């Protein structure tokens, strides 16, 4: 369990309503699911919790 | 307007890239909202700044 | 010579726990005690009657204590220096239809509020021999048989029994091959309605759109029609003066219904004095009114004749503006009702601004606001917005422009070549939203 | 081994300094941090016991805030009574414990404590925040009461937004509770009545918040012939402490009840700036004390104040409210904090840059010059009176000053602008914040700064308090500037302990 993420690269990932990064505020507060468009490069680049494992469903990341 | 023609064949690429994370829209709530940029001109400081947001973007993680 | 003699040999399993007069079920992977209660049963008063521990086991309730269970309750069992931590529920006896499918079409229009269940199923398979699968939370038995051929002619009753809960349900499959679109309006009916503006827009409506039903605020909160069997909502609040008006007392209660089939996924088209309604309804993430608003009154209208347009830049290609009349080759300019005509500054857009506004600028109003500005006013104004589906939701149109009009004291407002752009832009509109 | 110590006293180059994880005169405590005070007036132990919420910088995603507990009778002294009450269960409401109110019952000898849970994620059906109470016996162990729970929605109040129970007794015997929550879009502090503080009716709403912003932590009270309202602007770009003046509680309630603006004085009711939240009062019967948090910086960089607001919980503070015959408030030093100050220190001259010149005490002046003094210590009282030309100059107050410091961190005193001004100097000149205050018409000013460890606060011939986080500020060097006017510093004691 090594070599993990930052939540920086995350917020970088999301984007905005245009589908254009966010270049000055993406880190301004943590990316939202609910709420935040995001690209969807980001579910192969990093997993987060409550969602699959490399793409498993047996397999659902918890905090 | 090369250059961001080439930005923007990357980021139609991640825009399709949706074959195994399509049913997240319907499980997890998640927006995908990711386009091309429009093709007009540019200034050379922010044709930098967008090819690297589009370096972040599409090699993270990736040392 | 080596044990710390913390005692830590106790045992803090839970036996069993009874409250009031309903014992409870206790797993033990997940320390979790689930009591099941009568649906009608109050749970704000309950009271510990007994609660069986393990041999010198301590808990932090005691037996007769009076505890509100509206929400789980955590509990410490303690023996000694060893301790564990259980969460009890207590759950009243629910029977809800998750998900149901007319074995061809998986979604469908589902609202528990009122137990109702629209679907579009296309007429071209037989009604008669349609059978129905559904999805139910647990342990609930639904009357009609899963996958059952039934005829859905009718509107079909299910009832949904577990143990003292029973429900009913109401399931209506209809189509014409063309999706239904309702128009909302203030009260009654179209033909009793005060608001010319509404009613010759309501009237337009019904002579072009196929297919088109209105629906009032009355008949949504008493539940005489159901928002989610239509797809696309079209409201075009309009007061006869004033800035900022306050909207309907009856909007206001409708306003749950309404977001609820937001949730559930209907377009909204919300045009004139109908954008403070998406603060209510929750889709602007900043959940805040437009700023600017003035009014007034139709019975003396200006008339100017300046070409008031709109400024499209990077939205040509949105579908909305399609198949327009533009004047000359600049596609970008949009005109509207130019000349001599009856028109009434009864706009209501947002300011790009800092001075008085939160919206210094374009990428501040859209990270706040969380929608898209298809136009422009040509002062720095947004006066049509776009709200994207942010979970599974609707999508939504706001029209905040004097531009956009239907009646006025004008005779043949259609006799001046550019108000036509108002039926194109209204009919790409529902036409973009019934997709 | 021989441990060396090196000379400081005698040098003035910039020294990077540490904070301690504890400390003494502005409370913190080894472990975590404090937020939001919640003061109160021990009738039997005839102390001040000050509770607040243990903030941390990693905190838990779904519990967090528990309440711990100070006792202190003058304001210097602090001593930790523990964690007191403690958050519940991640699906509990009382998951995160907000801001509250603590009162004593002589009816059955019991202290209550009216505190706010928050529900972690709520539902749609799910109150985002309700009241909740602890009983105490001896303010040792506390109770929670499981069958209380104020529910803001019932009264038609907002579901996420209801907050800060504020509990007083009046003279007829019956116990208020203010709430400040929102009702149709507009903030109302609500007013529930009481009399054995166990049911509760809501008798109306007591006030209505001024032009849609929201009230944070209401705090109503009398002194001598005035009833006060502190309040804590939670408006971004305010994120400051005011108040309202009234000559009864009837009056109280007229201000500001649809948009009067009715201030209490000439500066909008201000008390202190960016660096002083949450503040709330409580009287021993002889003195009234309002106690706040002076917030940290991220990356423990002064001039990184941040956006929109600053970072959230940090160093107790504490101070002492002073009454004029207008029944305007000020903030002044408490006196226990004042004498705890007994060694002095020798002043003198480090560096000469400007074109000032000396005649023992007394140094005058002018535009453009400066003078820088010896180093500081982890706790300082500097102490001094500057005469200026005019009503128009621009004095200022520098620490973190050394001979090589590329950066130092200013207080400029500008009385054309009839305000003072934190920056920062250096290379990056940045404009931080202010405050407004009275300006002296004989132009005359008594400065005096409190600092412990990181922390000083300043006062301004007890008329201005400005409270700030300079870190590094400890033994270091502090300079006085001019910039535009002409001015003369006298009577220069530095005192520490
Ligand atoms: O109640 C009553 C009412 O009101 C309301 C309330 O709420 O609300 C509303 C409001 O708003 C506002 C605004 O808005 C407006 C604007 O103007 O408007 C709106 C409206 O109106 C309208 C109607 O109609 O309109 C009007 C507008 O609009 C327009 C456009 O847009 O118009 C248009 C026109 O046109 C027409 C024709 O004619 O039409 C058109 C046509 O045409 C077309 O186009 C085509 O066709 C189309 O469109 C059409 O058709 C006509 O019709 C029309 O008309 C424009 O023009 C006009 O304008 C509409 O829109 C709407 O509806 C008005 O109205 C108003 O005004 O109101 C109110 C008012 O109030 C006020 C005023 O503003 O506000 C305030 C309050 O608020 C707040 C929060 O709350 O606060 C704040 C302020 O405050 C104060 C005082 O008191 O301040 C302060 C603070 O703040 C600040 C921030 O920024 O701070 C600052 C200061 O500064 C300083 C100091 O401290 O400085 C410094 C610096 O430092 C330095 C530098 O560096 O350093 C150095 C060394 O030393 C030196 O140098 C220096 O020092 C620092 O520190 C700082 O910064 C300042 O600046 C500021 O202020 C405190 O104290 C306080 O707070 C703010 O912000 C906010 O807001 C107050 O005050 C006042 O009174 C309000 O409220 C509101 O909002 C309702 O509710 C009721 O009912
Ligand atoms: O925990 C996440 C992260 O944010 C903090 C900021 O304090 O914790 C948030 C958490 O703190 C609570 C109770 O634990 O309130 C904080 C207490 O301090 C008061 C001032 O006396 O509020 C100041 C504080 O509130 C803020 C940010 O929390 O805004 C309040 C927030 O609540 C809403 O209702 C959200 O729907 C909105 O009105 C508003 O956005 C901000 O204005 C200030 O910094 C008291 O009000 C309160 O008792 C909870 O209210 C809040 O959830 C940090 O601890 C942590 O790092």
């Amino acid at each position: 369990d090594f070599h993990k993420p930052s939540q920086n690269l995350v917020n970088a990932f999301k984007t905005d309503s245009q589908g254009k990064p966010l270049f000055s505020t993406y880190d301004n507060e943590n990316y939202e699911v609910a709420t935040d468009n995001v690209d969807p490069r980001l579910f192969h680049t990093v997993g987060m919790p409550g969602f699959p494992y490399k793409y498993n469903e047996g397999y659902i990341i918890q905090k | 307007t090369d250059a961001i023609s080439l930005i923007n064949e990357v980021r139609s690429r991640a825009a399709g890239s949706t074959m195994l994370i399509f049913n997240y829209k319907e499980d997890y709530g998640v927006n995908f909202k990711v386009t091309p940029y429009d093709l007009k001109a540019y200034a050379q400081d922010e044709a930098m700044k967008m090819l690297k947001w589009e370096r972040r973007v599409e090699f993270g993680m990736e040392s | 010579d080596f044990k710390s003699g913390l005692r830590l040999d106790g045992d803090v399993w839970v036996n069993s726990i009874r409250l009031d007069e309903y014992a409870g079920t206790v797993d033990y992977q997940n320390k979790a005690i689930v009591v099941g209660v009568p649906y009608d049963y109050d749970i704000t008063r309950m009271v510990v009657t007994e609660m069986n521990l393990s041999e010198g086991a301590k808990a932090s309730i005691a037996i007769g204590e009076t505890i509100d269970f509206s929400l789980p309750v955590s509990l410490t069992v303690k023996n000694g220096d060893v301790q564990m931590s259980y969460t009890i529920t207590v759950k009243r006896d629910e029977a809800k239809i998750l998900t149901f499918k007319l074995n061809d079409t998986y979604v469908g229009k589902v609202d528990q509020l009122s137990k109702t269940i629209s679907v579009v199923v296309p007429l071209t398979v037989d009604i008669t021999q349609l059978k129905g699968t559904f999805t139910v939370t647990d342990g609930a038995t639904v009357t009609p048989a899963s996958g059952s051929i039934q005829d859905f002619t009718n509107p079909v009753t299910y009832t949904a029994t577990y143990r003292s809960a029973v429900t009913p349900y109401v399931v209506t499959v209809t189509q014409g091959n063309v999706i239904p679109t309702a128009f909302v309006g203030t009260a009654s009916s179209v033909s009793l309605l005060t608001s010319p503006e509404e009613k010759a827009a309501a009237q337009w409506m019904m002579d072009n759109v196929s297919m088109s039903e209105y629906i009032s605020f009355k008949d949504v909160v008493d539940g005489k029609v159901d928002l989610g069997k239509y797809t696309a909502i079209w409201w075009h609040f309009h007061a006869d003066n004033g800035d900022n008006p306050p909207l309907p007392d009856d909007a206001k209660a409708a306003a749950e219904k309404f977001k609820v089939y937001y949730q559930n996924g209907g377009n909204l088209l919300l045009t004139r004095y109908a954008t403070f309604y998406i603060a209510n309804l929750g889709i602007a993430k900043d959940e805040r009114v437009p700023n600017n608003s003035w009014g007034g009154n139709e019975d003396s209208p200006e008339i100017t004749s300046a070409p008031w347009s709109f400024l499209i830049t990077g939205s040509e290609s949105h579908p909305l503006f399609q198949d327009l009349r533009w004047k000359d080759g600049d596609k970008s300019t949009v005109y509207t009702c130019d000349a001599g005509y009856a028109i009434t500054n009864s706009t209501a857009q947002w300011h790009i601004g800092t001075d008085w506004g939160g919206y210094d600028d374009l990428n501040a109003w859209r990270n706040l606001t969380g929608g898209i500005d298809l136009a422009h006013g040509g002062d720095g104004a947004v006066v049509i917005a776009e709200f994207e589906p942010r979970s599974n939701s609707g999508r939504t149109l706001c029209i905040g422009s004097g531009c956009y009009d239907w009646y006025g004291k004008g005779v043949d407002a259609s006799a001046d070549y550019y108000h036509y752009n108002v039926e194109q832009m209204t009919l790409n509109a529902i036409n973009y939203l019934c997709k | 081994p021989i441990l060396t110590q090196k000379n400081w006293d005698g040098t003035a180059t910039y020294f990077q300094s540490s904070d301690e994880h504890g400390f003494s005169m502005y409370y913190k405590p080894q472990v975590g941090f404090v937020g939001a005070p919640m003061p109160f007036y021990d009738p039997v132990a005839k102390d001040f016991k000050v509770m607040y919420l243990q903030d941390y910088r990693p905190n838990p995603e779904a519990t967090y805030h528990p309440i711990f507990g100070v006792a202190t009778k003058d304001g210097a002294t602090y001593e930790s009574l523990g964690e007191l009450i403690s958050c519940g269960g991640r699906d509990e409401q009382d998951a995160a414990i907000g801001t509250g109110g603590t009162i004593y019952n002589p009816a059955d000898k019991l202290y209550y404590t009216f505190y706010t849970g928050n529900k972690f994620k709520p539902s749609s059906d799910q109150n985002a925040q309700v009241v909740m109470v602890a009983t105490s016996p001896d303010f040792k162990t506390w109770t929670k009461n499981r069958t209380f729970y104020l529910k803001g929605d019932t009264y038609g109040y907002d579901k996420n937004d209801f907050r800060d129970p504020f509990l007083f007794q009046t003279e007829d015997g019956v116990y208020h509770m203010l709430i400040a929550t929102r009702k149709n879009g507009k903030g109302h502090i609500a007013e529930f009545t009481s009399a054995d503080l166990k049911e509760w009716e809501s008798a109306g709403t007591f006030m209505t918040m001024m032009w849609d912003r929201f009230y944070e932590c209401p705090d109503v009270f009398k002194m001598g012939d005035w009833w006060y309202l502190i309040y804590s602007e939670q408006a971004s770009f305010m994120r400051k402490v005011q108040y309202f003046k009234g000559r009864t509680l009837e009056d109280l309630k007229a201000t500001t009840a649809n948009d009067a603006g009715i201030w209490p004085d000439n500066r909008e009711g201000m008390l202190d700036s960016r660096a002083f939240y949450a503040g709330k009062t409580a009287s021993d019967g002889t003195n009234r004390y309002i106690w706040g948090w002076c917030p940290t910086r991220a990356g423990n960089d002064n001039g990184n104040v941040g956006d929109v607001e600053p970072e959230w919980a940090g160093n107790l503070v504490a101070q002492r409210l002073i009454q004029h015959e207008d029944g305007t408030l000020t903030l002044g030093v408490p006196d226990a904090i004042d004498r705890k100050y007994t060694s002095a220190q020798e002043v003198k001259v480090m560096a000469k840059d400007g074109n000032m010149i000396e005649s023992g005490k007394t140094y005058t002046l002018g535009e453009g010059a400066s003078v820088i003094f010896n180093r500081l210590k982890v706790h300082n009282k500097i102490s001094f009176t500057v005469k200026t030309a005019s009503n128009t100059d621009r004095f200022g107050i520098s620490f973190v000053r050394g001979t090589d410091s590329a950066s130092w961190y200013s207080i400029h005193v500008n009385a054309d602008e009839g305000k003072a001004n934190f920056e920062k100097d250096g290379d990056d000149a940045k404009y931080l914040f202010d405050n407004k205050f009275n300006i002296p018409a004989d132009n005359e000013y008594r400065v005096t700064i409190y600092s412990d460890q990181s922390v000083c606060v300043t006062y301004i011939n007890d008329q201005l308090s400005f409270t700030n986080r300079i870190y590094q500020m400890q033994k270091n060097p502090w300079s006085l500037c001019c910039y535009k006017g002409e001015i003369t510093v006298s009577d220069v004691q530095v005192s520490t302990y």
